[PDB]
RNA sequence: GUGAAAUUCUUGGAAGACUAACUACUGCGAAAGCAUUUGCCAAGGACGUUUUCAUUAAUCAAGAACGAAAGUUAGGGGAUCGAAGAUGAUCAGAUACCGUCGUAGUCUUAACCAUAAACUAUGCCGACUAGGGAUCGGGUGGUGUUUUUUUAAUGACCCACUCGGCACCUUACGAGAAAUCAAAGUCUUUGGGUUCUGGGGGGAGUAUGGUCGCAAGGCUGAAACUUAAAGGAAUUG
């Protein structure tokens, strides 16, 4: 909560994503994303905002990869997934060819079956 | 400075400029020779395309449409003109 | 409880007079 | 600058200096004059033909070697159309955002839009009834325009 | 929209004169503005001058030497009749003794006392002093 | 519950809204205006362009469209605030600013209304005239860099430049009653083109007639009489 908080920097471009979906078994659950454009060090401007559809592709390739890890291998597991964020490096190494971000995080974790 | 030539401006300077707002315009884009060697019969292509300018006979690829200048696709040796 | 800003605030448009 | 928005930006071609050559140029006027003529049979607007006979083909400009222009050989070979390209994109534009009001009711910004091309539609028109390469009698409205245009 | 010419042309030579300048480049480059020109040059008024050729109208060079106060329209274009140059020149001029009411006759464009010498008359273009 | 008491409270998953922060002296839109994700639709600007056309243009009386909120009408929605009205005080009086309950409304589908500080309180187009650094979009150059994988490529950033913006900062040659203004400059040395409006203050946007609207309203719009002022810009107790 203030982990967001101290997270949310001026002069820079906020990125959520979000997507529900079941597990295995009967145990559904919507999972959020947090994602920030960091200054690619060697800048002179002094915001590093994003490009607006840059914003688009992020949101896609992380709701993508959201879909990618759950689905397979029930909450348990993808917990185990969760832990040493793969998933938020992951994140990192398809987003970094455009441009690369910080505080990258799935923010919560939550069912709603 | 508010005594000078404007019948002869020195030359990059005159280069700097816009196309449009030159002493006498006269553009800078630019025709070529694309070679991609599976065929040594040679493309003149303009420095933008719009359009994605094949080989000749073998059909791949030379060009793809750009925002600026049209970008020669790697299979490439060009003389300029 | 921050909310995602709505349900219009008491004391009207020019607010509390004093 | 823009007629009916509100830029001022300047973008466009700039003709050479020359009235004669290339000379690294070497064919013949006739050779691209065919080329036309294929293209034509293939039905291109004389926009498109100009675009692929800039980048494909060696053609600086029409006029330098040809003392007629695109739309001057089509016409002069019997392929020009019931009306000029300009005013026909600006009709093929104005049926689309028709249609998309058709559909929709609900933007009156593309309406808005609607109104300022089918100002130019009149401007335009008014141009070509003014020399008579339009019929005086020329008439534009929807109605006759969704079978007309397309 | 550009709808005078040697209006735009007179604006930025006395623009010029105004800060000291030497030279002008002037756009686009009419041949009433070479009547002009040569009619002030006739008198000194400017030094020389040069036309450039693209294949559009030409553009101009001036130099202007020393001696420009101002050089302007009139606009519209009056149509002076023979006892009207004494209103003009009344009006326009800063004294009895220089300054030239240029007008345009069937004769040619020439200043005002050209046309007392050879007697026509026609409309005004404007004033150099 | 407040400034304090008090009216007020004490065994007593649905609904509707809206998209905080990121939100900037930043972008877009003819304005009025617009911030979740994704989709699609139709556009639009700038840049590029050795593509096309060849005056097709600029401003627009008449005439139409659009047009914040609130008000009006027929449903719905009805989660919240809340003109009105009711308390309960305070104050001399207080019909209120303060609280409590709060109907219409507020939200939306189908239509009027066409109004605002719709304010930049600065018509629209055209050029010319001065320095400076930032910043948005785009494009060009570079023995710039990053990224690693194997160099690249890309993508970001750096650098030199160029247009098209929203801006800024200093000046002042100029302008102005001054405040201030890169236009409110290029005006007595008075003419680039063009639509609208004004002629002391009150009477009064009243009367009157016309006009749209169901109405509210808007639009259009005086005289008699009266008076010598009314108004815009700096200093010292």
């Amino acid at each position: 909560t203030d982990k967001l908080r101290s997270m949310v920097r001026k002069w820079q471009t906020l990125i959520e994503a979000n997507v529900t979906v079941k597990t295995s078994d009967d145990y559904v659950l919507r999972i959020f994303a947090i994602a920030f454009t960091r200054k690619q060090a060697n800048q002179v401007k002094r915001h590093s905002y994003a490009q607006s559809s840059h914003i688009r592709a992020i949101r896609k390739v992380i709701s993508e990869i959201l879909t990618k890890e759950v689905q397979g291998s029930t909450l348990a597991q993808l917990t185990s997934k969760l832990i040493p964020e793969v998933i938020n490096k992951e994140i990192e190494n398809a987003t970094k060819d455009i441009f690369p971000l910080q505080n990258i995080h799935v923010r919560k974790v939550k069912l709603l079956k | 400075v508010l005594v000078q030539d404007l019948l002869h401006p020195t030359a990059a300077s005159e280069a700097r400029k816009h196309k449009l707002k030159t002493l006498v315009q006269g553009p800078r884009s630019y025709f070529l020779d694309v070679k991609c060697p599976g065929c040594l019969n040679i493309t003149t292509v303009f420095s933008h395309a719009q359009t994605a300018v094949t080989c000749e006979s073998c059909s791949t690829i030379l060009c793809t449409p750009t925002g600026g200048k049209a970008k020669l696709s790697e299979g490439t040796s060009f003389r300029r003109k | 409880p921050v909310p995602s800003d709505s349900t219009r605030k008491k004391g009207g448009r020019r607010g509390r007079r004093l | 600058g823009r007629m009916h928005s509100a830029g001022k930006g300047i973008s466009s071609s700039a003709i050479p200096y020359s009235r004669n050559a290339p000379a690294w140029f070497k064919l013949s006027s006739e050779s691209v004059i065919e080329q036309i003529v294929k293209y034509a049979r293939k039905g291109l607007t004389p926009s498109q033909i100009g675009v692929l006979l800039r980048d494909a083909h060696g053609v600086t400009q029409a006029r330098v070697i040809t003392g007629n222009k695109i739309m001057r050989i089509l016409k002069s070979n019997g392929l020009a159309p019931e009306i000029p390209e300009d005013l026909y994109y600006l009709i093929k534009k104005a049926v689309s955002v028709r249609k998309h009001l058709e559909r929709n009711r609900k933007d009156k910004d593309a309406k808005f839009r609607l109104i300022l091309i089918e100002s130019r539609i009149h401007r335009l028109a008014r141009y070509y009834r003014t020399v008579a390469v339009l019929p005086p009698n020329w008439k534009y409205e929807s109605a006759t325009a969704s079978a007309l245009v397309n | 929209t550009r709808s005078s010419v040697l209006a735009d042309a007179l604006n930025a030579i006395n623009n010029a004169e105004k800060t000291g300048k030497r030279q002008v480049l002037i756009r686009p480059s009419s041949k009433v503005i070479i009547k002009f020109l040569q009619v002030m040059q006739k008198h000194g008024y400017i030094g020389e001058f040069e036309y450039i050729d693209d294949h559009r109208s030409g553009k101009i060079v001036v130099q202007l030497n020393g001696r420009l106060n101002k050089c302007g329209v009139i606009s519209p274009r009056f149509n002076v009749k023979i006892g009207d140059i004494e209103k003009w020149t009344a009006n326009l001029l800063p004294a009895r003794q220089f300054g030239y009411v240029i007008l345009t006759t069937s004769a040619g464009i020439m200043d005002h006392e050209e046309a007392r010498r050879k007697h026509v008359s026609g409309k005004i273009l404007g004033f150099v002093y």
